[PDB]
């Protein structure tokens, strides 16, 4: 299979489009799904169509309380070397 | 006739001046030659690698 | 009528055409602009 | 209990560099061996002073490469800790209005938890759900005047006109307590009669 | 040619008193550009093929230096993986791929110069077309980005249709449609203006927006930031190749003529000098790419925050 | 007498073709 990123051997090219798994390049990813390994063009995302009009509004009637995490490094390990002994 | 190299040779469509032997690129690499016997310009592209 | 110049070690900047001929040049020791 | 790859990544990068530093103590760099007790106790100070220099140069190069890459990695850990210090101020000791700074949704509150070489924030946000459509107007015309909502939107369930607040559906009768007046009703485009 | 002491600006006293005030009686609508870099080109150097390069007397001698070349390839690969995450963080900030409706009834506002152009393979907009017309070797290789710029233009048009159709609701959850004039009136409230000032001046406000959008193309048809980036990299890659024709204190700089004019004991001495110089050049190159990529990352981080806070909300 | 050249006496330093390249 010929790609803008080179020649790929051992994976079959499909016509579907999934979320990217293993990045090949130039829009092509690979996965172990269909098994074996396949190629294709990643998916940007679903498709939502807002029913916009010059006098229409949507208003929510309920809510959800959600809680998510965020992880951040603050430090690393303090090391010392002794030039002469090394 | 002195120029030693490796690569694929291909028919050119450039036109040297009739005393110039080989052509160079920016960054100074030989990329064209003229065949001494038939006097035609040939491009020199590297060998597929990666 | 004839002239005689002499040559010295200089550094020049040659402009090459697309056919490969020198069409212009710059002598890099004339003045500050050069 | 069943995701900490950032922390893992950091904890790892450092070990891979410290191992590469020690694994260089066994290269010749163009000498007869890697041991000074093989170059020393096997040559004269006049000659051993050559084979030892080839090792000194290589080991100095390797130590200085280690020290440059640590400066470049510490400058990156520093920016992450500077962002964590700002999130502790703005999401834990306050309520933020910045979009997508303290979670995804509308920030309510945040809780910190300590981790091996970092911090985890638990962000609590509000997310609206279950929307309906209605029809809207910008203003209401009445007695030749134009009325605008004080803090809401005018909506219509098909036949009647109410005011809600914009993020939660709670309709109210349009009165002179939740609207205000400005002008006559022929300059706004979209006015309705009610 | 003149030499002078520079002026700092015009000078003016404010008419301050203890019971005087100044109130505005009109306004203008401004539009201004800001340009930010988000990525560099992904390059990869084969340490062994840059140093030795074909020859075999060189490879066994370079094998004596340990893992110097493995470190450099790791360093360059990390940089290349970071360039795709830069772009994912700036542009893939949207769940769905939103579309504008086939009408364009936006209250007199006209977005045609920034919506996508259906008569194109790339489907870029008119201003994105203006912006795109203004900006093998000795082991060197350029990898392609994971996202095509068709994909990037498709992310940007969806961010645009989310904003024009739902205001800021799609950045906090599901997109909730609202008419554009009413969304503009919500935004006038956010800056402390009362919302009839918008509805009574709708046509004038829409004309001012349209003229300011028209002036941007003329001001375009600037991008020196991105250009600077692009260049700073080509010029640093040209120096690495030019450093291969230097002897570094050997007889010559070409690994065959040294090798076919001396016998091994004699040639190994010169080949080690060549190796030392060529390895120093590659370390200089990689260290500067590491320092230059951390500057591009701080810029893509600022872009991600701007896309969140200025496009998905009101600041 | 003496006279002033203006831009005269430029020769091709050698073989090797070449195009648009402000070569030094
Ligand atoms: C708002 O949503 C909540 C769910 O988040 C609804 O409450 C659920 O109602 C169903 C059916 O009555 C129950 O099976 C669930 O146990 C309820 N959830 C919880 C967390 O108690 C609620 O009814 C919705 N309100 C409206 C007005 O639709
Ligand atoms: C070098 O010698 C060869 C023959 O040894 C010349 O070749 C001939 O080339 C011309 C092209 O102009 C043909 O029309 C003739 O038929 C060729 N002869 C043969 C026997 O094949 C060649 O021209 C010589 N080189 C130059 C520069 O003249
Ligand atoms: C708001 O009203 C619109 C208008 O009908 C609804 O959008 C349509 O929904 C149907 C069925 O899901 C689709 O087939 C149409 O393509 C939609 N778009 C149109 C007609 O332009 C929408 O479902 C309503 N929203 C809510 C929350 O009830
Ligand atoms: C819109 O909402 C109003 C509520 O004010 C609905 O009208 C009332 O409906 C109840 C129950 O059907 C009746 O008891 C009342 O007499 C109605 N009128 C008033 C003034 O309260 C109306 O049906 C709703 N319309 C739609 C299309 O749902
Ligand atoms: C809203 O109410 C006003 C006043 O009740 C309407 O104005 C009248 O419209 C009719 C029909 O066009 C005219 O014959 C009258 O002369 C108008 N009177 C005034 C004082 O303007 C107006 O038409 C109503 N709007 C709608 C959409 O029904
Ligand atoms: C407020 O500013 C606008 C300009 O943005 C003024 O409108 C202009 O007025 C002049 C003179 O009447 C016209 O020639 C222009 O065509 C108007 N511009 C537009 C876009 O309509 C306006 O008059 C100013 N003052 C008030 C009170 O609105
Ligand atoms: C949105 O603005 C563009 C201008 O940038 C309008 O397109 C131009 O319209 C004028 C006349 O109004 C023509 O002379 C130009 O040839 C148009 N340029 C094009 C088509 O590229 C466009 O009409 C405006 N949109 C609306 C709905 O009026
Ligand atoms: C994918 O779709 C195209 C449509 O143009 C078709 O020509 C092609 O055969 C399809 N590929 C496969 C593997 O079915
Ligand atoms: C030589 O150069 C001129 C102008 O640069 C060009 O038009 C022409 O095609 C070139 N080749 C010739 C004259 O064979
Ligand atoms: C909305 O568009 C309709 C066309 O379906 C038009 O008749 C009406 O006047 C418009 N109203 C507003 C407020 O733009």
């Amino acid at each position: 299979f010929q790609t803008r990123a080179g020649c790929l051997i051992g994976a079959e090219h499909v016509n579907n489009s999934y979320e990217c798994d293993i990045p090949i390049g130039a829009g092509i990813c690979a996965s172990y799904q269909t098994q074996s390994i396949i190629a294709y063009t990643m998916s940007l995302g679903a498709e939502n169509s807002v029913a916009y009009s010059n006098n229409s509004i949507a208003i929510p009637t309920n809510f959800t309380i959600s809680v998510t995490t965020e992880i951040l490094p603050v430090s690393m390990t303090k090391t010392s070397v002794d030039c002469t002994m090394y | 006739n002195g120029l030693t190299g490796t690569g694929v040779l291909t028919e050119s469509n450039k036109k040297f001046l009739p005393f110039q032997q080989f052509g160079r690129d920016i960054a100074d690499t030989t990329d064209a030659v003229r065949d001494p016997q038939t006097l035609e310009i040939l491009d020199i592209t590297p060998c597929s690698f990666g | 009528a004839y002239y005689v110049g002499y040559l010295q070690p200089r550094t020049f900047l040659l402009k090459y055409n697309e056919n490969g001929t020198i069409t212009d040049a710059v002598d890099c020791a004339l003045d500050p602009l050069s | 209990s069943s995701a900490l790859g950032k922390l893992q990544d950091v904890v790892n990068q450092n070990a891979q560099a410290l191992n590469t530093l020690v694994k260089q103590l066994s290269s010749n760099f163009g000498a007869i061996s890697s041991v000074l007790n093989d170059i020393l106790s096997r040559l004269d100070p006049p000659e051993a002073e050559v084979q030892i220099d080839r090792l000194i140069t290589g080991r100095l190069q390797s130590l200085q490469t280690y020290v440059t890459q640590q400066l470049i990695r510490a400058a990156e850990i520093r920016a992450s800790a500077n962002l964590a210090a700002t999130k502790m101020s703005e999401c834990v000791l306050g309520q933020s209005k910045r979009v997508d700074f303290c979670g995804k949704g509308y920030h309510l509150m945040s809780f910190p938890q300590s981790a091996p070489h970092g911090v985890v924030f638990l962000h609590v946000t509000y997310v609206p759900a279950q929307e309906k459509n209605f029809t809207t107007a910008p203003a209401i015309c009445h007695d030749g005047k134009a009325h605008f909502p004080r803090e809401g939107v005018f909506v219509s369930n098909g036949t009647h006109w109410f005011v809600t607040q914009r993020n939660f559906y709670e309709p109210q009768i349009i009165t002179t307590d939740n609207t205000f007046v400005s002008g006559n009703c022929d300059v706004v485009i979209g006015i309705v009669n009610n | 040619i003149i030499a002078y002491t520079m002026s700092l600006g015009a000078e003016n006293s404010v008419a301050y008193s203890n019971n005087s005030i100044a109130i505005p009686t009109n306004f203008t609508i401004s539009v201004t550009t800001e340009i930010l870099p988000v990525s560099m080109t992904k390059t990869s150097v084969d340490c062994t093929m840059y140093i030795c390069g074909d020859s075999t007397e060189c490879s066994n001698l370079l094998l004596q230096y340990g893992s110097f070349c493995t470190q450099l390839n790791r360093a360059l690969t990390g940089i290349a993986v970071e360039q795709d995450k830069n772009t994912q963080e700036v542009f893939a900030q949207v769940k769905q791929i939103y579309k504008t409706p086939p009408i364009k009834d936006f209250g007199g506002f006209n977005f045609s110069q920034i919506l996508p152009d259906p008569s194109k393979p790339s489907k870029r907009s008119p201003i994105e077309d203006l912006l795109f017309n203004k900006v093998k070797f000795n082991g060197l290789t350029v990898l392609p980005p994971l996202l095509t710029d068709e994909m990037i233009a498709q992310y940007t048009s969806a961010l645009l249709a989310g904003t024009i159709t739902s205001g800021w609701t799609f950045g906090a959850g599901p997109a909730l449609q609202i008419p554009f004039p009413m969304q503009m009136a919500y935004r006038f409230n956010g800056i402390g203006v009362t919302q009839n000032v918008l509805y009574e001046n709708q046509k004038l406000i829409a004309n001012q927006f349209n003229s300011a959008i028209g002036k941007i193309q003329d001001s375009l048809s600037a991008l020196g930031k991105l250009q600077d980036v692009v260049n700073q990299n080509a010029q640093a890659l040209n120096t690495l190749v030019k450093q291969l024709s230097s002897n570094f204190g050997a007889i010559s700089s070409v690994l065959n003529d040294i090798l076919s004019r001396l016998d091994p004991p004699e040639a190994e001495v010169q080949i080690d000098r060549l190796i030392t110089g060529r390895l120093q050049s590659l370390q200089t190159y990689v260290t500067q790419q590491l320092i230059r990529a951390a500057e591009i990352r701080a810029s893509a981080n600022l872009a991600a925050t701007k896309m969140s806070e200025c496009v998905l909300g009101q600041s | 007498a003496y006279t002033n050249s203006f831009t005269r006496g430029v020769y091709y330093p050698d073989k090797v073709f070449r195009s648009s390249v402000l070569h030094s």
